C-alpha cells in the first residue's frame, strides 16, 4: 500500500500526472493540434497556480489568466517552428513556467493546454 | 490583597445594617436551610449565589466593586409556628438588571439559588419592583380603562367562556359553539389555553369561523362581541403569524399563555399588540407548578407583578369559590398588585413590600375554571366591576345550549350589579338575589336548578 | 344517548384501567397526593379529564366529536411505596391533542391547569413517554455531540469550560481580559453567567466584541480552537435574534441560551437560528430548581431535559452531583443517558418510568458545573465519561495564581485522569492518587490542590428515588 | 403528455422525441454556463473531466463526507459529489456537510494548485 | 478487513430472516430480472443501489454502520401466471430520508434502480410509509372535512367541470364559460390543466375574468362557487 | 439509426456537458474517452473508494488512466482497439493505476439492453 | 506565582498538557483503542493548527482535516502493528505531525486523537 504524496507534485492540469513529457512528446502534442487545423499559442507566468486574493464568490479565481508569448500562431502549418517559439520563450523567461494551448475558432474554446516547460526547482 | 480560597458567603453577602436604596429590587424569601447551616449563611448564599458571588474567592471582585454590585441580605427572620424556616430579605442594586426584561429578573433573582444542596426549600414570596425599574417595561398594551373604552363597556365585570370539550372539536364546530354562546349575551369566548394548532382543528381555519361568529353575533345583539384567538406556539416566527392573521381579521383581542409560551415571547407580542390595537388576554398556564407550595417555588403574586410588567391587558387569577385553589386573602392582595397603582404593605394579604406602579396601566384579573350561576353574587362582591367573570362549562353545560345558558349568566350578573348598586350586601343576600332573578328569567332558572348543590369545598394547601 | 346536564365524577369517563396505551400516545407518570376523601381513581381521572378534554360539568359539544378518540386517560394507578395518601397516576393522550414540534404546546396540555386543583394537595410530573411519531416533528439540537466534536475538532475527553466572575459588574473589557487569560491556559470554553444578557455596567454589544478578540487571541496563541458562549437571552425575542446575528457576523462557534427564563417558544426560534447559521448553542437551565426540587409536587428535571433536547440545544446543564447544587448520583445519570442516548430502557432504579426512543435525533452534551474544583475530576470523568463539559468559574478564577494558571490545573487534571483511566486505573478508587501524581509535573495543578483539599459538599439531596 | 397517456383507446405510447423549434427554445435561459464557459471558469482544458460520488450512498456523516471528498480531490480527481440522494437527513444535515466539503475543495485545490470542486 | 473487488449485492442485501420495523418504510417491486440474475440478487440490487451500496466493496462502509443503515430485500416471490417476475419487498430505515420531502424518498427508492442493466423491468407498486415520517409532512391544506365547512356543502359529491376547447379561449371568453357553467348549478369549474400563461390567454386576464364570473354566478344562485 | 426523428436547431443555447458514470472503472477508461470525447465528465464512485489503498490512490490511478488515454489518442492511436494495451503502458509508471487495474480486470457489465432501435 | 508561558507551548488537543509521551505510553493508548473495539487511523500533516483563510462563518476553520496514512486498520487487533505503521509514517515524512486516532463506526465518531510525532523543532 503506497500513500499519495502530499508534497512536491503540485499538478498542471491536462498531461500533469504521466511521466515529464520528452521533446518528441510536446512534438507530437503540437502535431496533433495543427492536424486538427487549431491555431497554437503559447503563454507565460512566473506564478503557477491560482489563487483567491480579490474576490472568493463562485467562479472567481485569480491566475487563471497567464502571460501572452507574443500572438496566436494564425497559418502554422509546422510544429518545429512551434518549438522554436518555445524556445525563444525560454531563453527570455527561463524562471517562468510556459504552456501550449490550442484553440478552434469556430467553437471558440481551448482544446488543448499543456505546461512545455517548468523553471529549474518547480 | 487577594486570598485565595473559600470563605462563608454571610462575610460578604449579610448585611443587616443595610438600608435598602429606592432604586433597589427587592425579594422576600421563604428559606428552610439544611440542619447545621445557620439562617444567616443561607440568606447570605441566596443573596450571594443569585448577584454577585460564586463558593470561592475570585480574584476578578478587585476590578469591579461588590459594594456597588452585590445582592444583600439584610434582614432576616424565623416564620412563626414553623419548624426551621425563616424569611430572608434581599436587596439588589438596580444596576444588576436588564430593562425591560422580566427574563433577565427571574435569571438573576431565581436562576440558580432554589437548587443549593446547603437549602431543604426556598420560595420567592414577593418582591419590590422599583418604579425606576418598572418604568422601562411598556406593560399592558391597553390596560382597564383603554380596554373598556374600546369596546364601550362599563359598569359590571365582562363575561367570557372557554370552548369545550378543551380539545377535539373542528374549526367549524368552535365558530358555532363561539356564535351561540356569544349571542346569548357573554362579552366574549376563548380558545382553550392548549387550543393551538392540531391535527382536530388548525389554527388558521379556526381563526376564520371564529371571525365569522364574532361578527355575526355582533350584528345579532348589537353590542361588541370578541373570541380570544390563541397566539400561543412553538416559535415566535408561528406566534407572530397568528397574532398578524388576527389582525387582518379585524378582531378584538388575542391570548397568550405567558409562562408556557415565555416572557421573551409574551413580551415581544404585547408590543405587536400595542403597535396593532389588539388586546391581549394571558392565561397563566403552568403557574400552579410553581406556586402552589408554602415551602418552595414562587408565589403567584411574583408572576402576577410579572405579566404586568411583560404586558397583558387580562390575566386569569382565580375564583376563590371555584374548581382550582385560590385562598380569598391573599387573592385579595394580589389582585390589587395587578390593578391598583400604589399596594401599601399588608401581611395580612401576603403583600410584604409597598409596590408603587406609577402609572403603568393595570390588568384586568380573570376569575375562571368551575364556577355557575350560584357563584355570582360572590364574585361580584370579591372582584368587583373591573374583572372578566368566565363560565365554560358554566355556559356549554346548561341544558338548553349555549344562547340560553350565556343568557343565564348574563341575567345573573346583571341581577347582582342592579342589587349591589341599590345596595344591597351580595355578601348576605346573593341567594335572595339570585333566586329573585329566576322569576321572571327560565334560562337562569333552568341553570339553577342544575348547579343548586355543586360547590367546591377543599382545605387550601397555602395559608397566610 | 341524550344529553344529560349537570355533574358526575371525571372517574366515570376518565379512568380507563382496562386501555391498552397506543404506540403513538404520550403517557405521562404523575406522583399524586389527593386530599382526603378523594379516592386516588377521582385524582387521577380529574388529572386526565382536565389536561386534556374535560371540564367540570357535561357539556353537550362532547357529542359533536369522539372523546372516545381524543380524551386523555388514566389507565393505571400504584401506590408509592411508603406514602400513605401518593400514587403514581399514569395517563395516556392521544398523538392529535398535541401541535407538532411545539413543546410549549406539550407543556400547557400535560402540565397547564391541574397542579391547581383544589381536590390535590401536591402533583408532580416525573417522567413523559415521547413517542417517535411526535419527536420526529421537532428539530432538536442544532448540531448534537458528534456534530459538535467533529467541528471543533476535539476528541478523547470530557471538554472543559468556567463561568466568568463576579457574576455581574465586570465591564466588557474585563470580561474579554478574563476570557483570553482562562481560554490562553488550557480550556476549550468560557462563559457569559446566565445572567450577563445587557445591563448598566455592560452592554451586551461590547462584550461580544471584546470576547471575540479573546477567542482569536487565545486560539492563536495555542493553536487549539476555542469559544466563549455569547449570551442571547434577552427579554424579547427580536433583541434574543440581533444578539445570535452579531455573533454569527463575528464568526464565533457557540452562544448560549436560558431555555426556561427566555421560554420554549423564543428557545424552539433560536434553536432553529443556529442550525442555520452554524452556530453550536449551550443551554443553561436557569430557575429549573424553582421547578424541579420537591418530590412531592413540580416537574422532575428530567422532563426539563427531555423538553429542551426537543426544542432544541447542544449543550445543557446536568449537575455535578459532588458539587454545591444538589444532583443524586442515579436519578442523573438516568437523565444524562436521555439526553445522549438513542434508546434507554425503563429503569426505575434510575427513576426512567419508561422506555424513551430517540429515533436518531442527536445527542445533547450534558454540562457539569457549580462548586467543582480540581479534586473532584476523577469523580466527574467517571460519572459523565468524555461526552460531557465540565466548567470551572470559581475554580479557574480562583486559582491563587490567577486564570491561565488556574485553566492549565483544571486542564492537566483532567488529562491525567484521562491517561489514567485509559490506562485502566479506577478513577472511583485512585482518584486522588492520580490527582497527586500529576501534581509533580504541575505547580498550577499544586497550588489548586492545596487551596481546595478540604473543600466538599455533602449534604443530604432533597429529593431521593 | 398530460393525458394521453392513459387513454383507454390505447394500450401503450411511448413519446420518442420531440422537434422544439427555435421560435420557442429562444424563451427559455438554457445552461447556466455550457461547455465553453465551464472550461473557462475552472482553467480546464484537454481531456474529460473527472469526477465520483462518494459510497456509501447513505450513512456517513458531515465529517466523514468532508474526509473522503479532500482524499478523492487531492489524487487527482477535479470533482466529488453528494450522491443523488444525499439532501439532508438524520446522519448528515446539509449545512454542516457544506462547511466541510468547502474545508476539503479548498484545502485539495491548495495542495494540487489545481481548481476543485464538490457538486 | 476491507477487502476491495466486487461480490454479489446478494451476500449483503438479501435479509430473508429480517423483521421490519414499525419505522421503516417498505417497498413492494415487481421485479423482471434479465436471464440468468437469481432473484434473489436482483431484489438485493435494488435493495442496495436505492440505499447505501453500490458496485464494487468501499472501504468508506467501515466508517459507518451498514447494519443501521442499508436498505434490505427481506422477501421475495414470484408472481403466479407471469413468466420471471416476483414481488421483492424492500425494507429502508427511517434515517435513510429527508423529513417532509417527497423528493428526496422517491430520489432514493426509484432514483437509479430501474435502469440497471441487471434487470428487464421494474415497477414499484407500493410503499408502507410510517407514522413517525408521514408526521414530518403538512399533507392537505385543509382536507375533507374542513373544505366542507368553508364552503357549506354536505350530503353528496361536489360537481364541476373543466372549461373547453382545452387551449385557444380568450380570457373573457374563457369567464363567460365559467359563469354560465357556475349558475346552472355546479360548484366548480377549471383552467384545464394545460391553461397556465399562453399567447391567446394570459394568466392574469383569465384571473380577473373568472374572479368576476364566480362572484357574479354565486350573488344570482346564493351557493358558494369557485374556479381552480 | 441515432433515433434522432426531427432536426434540431438550437439557435446556440449553450451545450450541456455530458456525465457518464455508474459501475465504471480503469479498464473502461478508453472506451468511456472514444464514446464521448473530451467535453464530457467520468465519474468514478465505487471505482475510486473501492481502490485497494484508498481514495487518493484510487483518485491518482483514474487520473492517469485518462491521462494515458488523451496522450495515445493525441499521438493518433486507435483507443477502440488498443484500450487494453494503452492502460497496460500506463501500469508501468503507476503502482495505483495497476492495482486498480488488478481488481478490476475480470469486470464487466454485458447485459441485452431493453430499448433497442 | 507562575506565569503560564506565551509562546513555544503551542497545544494538539488531548494529552498535550501532560509529559511527552514515551513509546510505552503510546502503547497503553492503542491498547486502550483496541480492546474497546475502536478501529486505529494515523494522518498526518506539515501544518499542525488550524487557521481561517477560506471563510470566518460559525464553524468554519480550515485545518481541521489531516492527510490519511493509507487506510484505517479494520480488523487490526495488534497495538505493535500500529506502531509499525507510526514508524514508517515518520520515515516517510519526519517534517510532520503524526496523529493517531480511533473510531467507533457505529456512533460514527472519533473517540481518541492524540499526537503520537512532533517533527524536530516542533
Ligand atoms: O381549562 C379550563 O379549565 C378553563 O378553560 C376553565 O374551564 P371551565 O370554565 O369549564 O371551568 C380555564 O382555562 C381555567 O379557569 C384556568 O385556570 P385559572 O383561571 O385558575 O388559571
Ligand atoms: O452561576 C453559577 O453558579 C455557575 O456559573 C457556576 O459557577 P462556579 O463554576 O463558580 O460554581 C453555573 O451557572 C451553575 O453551575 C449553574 O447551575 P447548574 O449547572 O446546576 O444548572
Ligand atoms: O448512485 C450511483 O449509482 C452513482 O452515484 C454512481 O455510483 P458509482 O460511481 O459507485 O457506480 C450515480 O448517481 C449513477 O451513475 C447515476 O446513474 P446515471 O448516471 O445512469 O443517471
Ligand atoms: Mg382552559
Ligand atoms: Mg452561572
Ligand atoms: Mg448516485
Ligand atoms: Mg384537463
Amino acid at each position: 500500500m503506497q500513500v499519495w504524496p502530499i508534497e512536491g507534485i503540485k499538478k498542471f492540469e491536462t498531461l500533469s500526472y504521466l511521466p515529464p513529457l520528452t521533446v518528441e512528446d510536446l512534438l507530437k502534442q503540437i502535431e496533433y493540434l495543427l492536424r486538427s487545423k487549431w491555431v497554437p499559442c503559447l503563454e507565460f507566468s512566473k506564478v503557477g497556480f491560482v489563487y483567491r486574493e480579490n474576490h472568493r464568490s463562485p467562479g472567481y479565481y485569480d491566475g487563471r489568466y497567464w502571460t501572452m508569448w507574443k500572438l496566436p500562431m494564425f497559418g502554422c502549418t509546422d510544429a518545429t517552428q512551434v518549438l522554436k517559439e518555445l524556445e525563444e520563450a525560454k531563453k527570455a523567461y527561463p524562471d517562468a513556467f510556459v504552456r501550449i494551448i490550442g484553440f478552434d475558432n469556430v467553437r471558440q474554446v481551448q482544446l488543448i493546454s499543456f505546461i512545455a516547460y517548468k523553471p529549474p526547482g518547480c | 490583597g487577594f486570598k485565595a480560597g473559600v470563605k462563608d458567603y454571610k462575610l460578604t453577602y449579610y448585611t443587616p445594617e443595610y438600608e435598602t436604596k429606592d432604586t433597589d429590587i427587592l425579594a422576600a424569601f421563604r428559606v428552610t436551610p439544611q440542619p447545621g447551616v445557620p439562617p444567616e449563611e443561607a440568606g447570605a448564599a441566596v443573596a450571594a449565589e443569585s448577584s454577585t458571588g460564586t463558593w470561592t474567592t475570585v480574584w476578578t471582585d478587585g476590578l469591579t466593586s461588590l459594594d456597588r454590585y452585590k445582592g444583600r441580605c439584610y434582614h432576616i427572620e424565623p416564620v412563626v409556628g414553623e419548624d426551621n424556616q425563616y424569611i430572608a430579605y434581599v436587596a439588589y442594586p438596580l444596576d444588576l438588571f436588564e430593562e425591560g426584561s422580566v427574563t433577565n429578573m427571574f435569571t438573576s433573582i431565581v436562576g440558580n439559588v432554589f437548587g443549593f444542596k446547603a437549602l431543604r426549600a426556598l420560595r420567592l414570596e414577593d418582591l419590590r419592583i422599583p418604579p425606576t425599574y418598572s418604568k422601562t417595561f411598556q406593560g399592558p398594551p391597553h390596560g382597564i380603562q383603554v380596554e373598556r373604552d374600546k369596546l364601550n363597556k362599563y359598569g359590571r365585570p365582562l363575561l367570557g367562556c372557554t370552548i369545550k370539550p378543551k380539545l377535539g372539536l373542528s374549526a367549524k364546530n368552535y365558530g358555532r359553539a363561539c356564535y351561540e354562546c356569544l349571542r346569548g349575551g357573554l362579552d366574549f369566548t376563548k380558545d382553550d389555553e392548549n387550543v393551538n394548532s392540531q391535527p382536530f382543528m388548525r389554527w388558521r381555519d379556526r381563526f376564520v369561523f371564529c371571525a365569522e361568529a364574532i361578527y355575526k353575533s355582533q350584528a345579532e345583539t348589537g353590542e361588541i362581541k370578541g373570541h380570544y384567538l390563541n397566539a400561543t406556539a412553538g416559535t415566535c416566527e408561528e406566534m407572530i403569524k397568528r397574532a398578524v392573521f388576527a389582525r387582518e381579521l379585524g378582531v378584538p383581542i388575542v391570548m397568550h399563555d405567558y409562562l408556557t409560551g415565555g416572557f421573551t415571547a409574551n413580551t415581544s407580542l404585547a408590543h405587536y399588540c400595542r403597535d396593532n390595537g389588539l388586546l391581549l388576554h394571558i392565561h397563566r398556564a403552568m403557574h400552579a407548578v410553581i406556586d402552589r407550595q408554602k415551602n418552595h417555588g414562587m408565589h403567584f403574586r411574583v408572576l402576577a407583578k410579572a405579566l404586568r410588567m411583560s404586558g397583558g391587558d387580562h390575566i386569569h387569577a382565580g375564583t376563590v369559590v371555584g374548581k382550582l385553589e385560590g385562598e380569598r386573602e391573599m387573592t385579595l392582595g394580589f389582585v390589587d398588585l395587578l390593578r391598583d397603582d400604589f399596594i401599601e404593605k399588608d401581611r395580612a394579604r401576603g403583600i410584604f413590600f409597598t409596590q408603587d406602579w406609577v402609572s403603568m396601566p393595570g390588568v384586568i384579573p380573570v376569575a375562571s375554571g368551575g364556577i355557575h350561576v350560584w357563584h355570582m353574587p360572590a364574585l361580584t362582591e370579591i372582584f368587583g366591576d373591573d374583572s372578566v367573570l368566565q363560565f365554560g362549562g358554566g355556559t356549554l353545560g346548561h341544558p338548553w345550549g349555549n344562547a340560553p345558558g350565556a343568557a343565564a349568566n348574563r341575567v345573573a350578573l346583571e341581577a347582582c350589579v342592579q342589587a349591589r348598586n341599590e345596595g344591597r350586601d351580595l355578601a348576605r343576600e346573593g341567594n335572595e338575589i339570585i333566586r329573585s332573578a329566576c322569576k321572571w328569567s327560565p334560562e337562569l332558572a333552568a341553570a339553577c336548578e342544575i348547579w343548586k348543590a355543586i360547590k367546591f369545598e377543599f382545605e387550601p394547601v397555602d395559608k397566610l
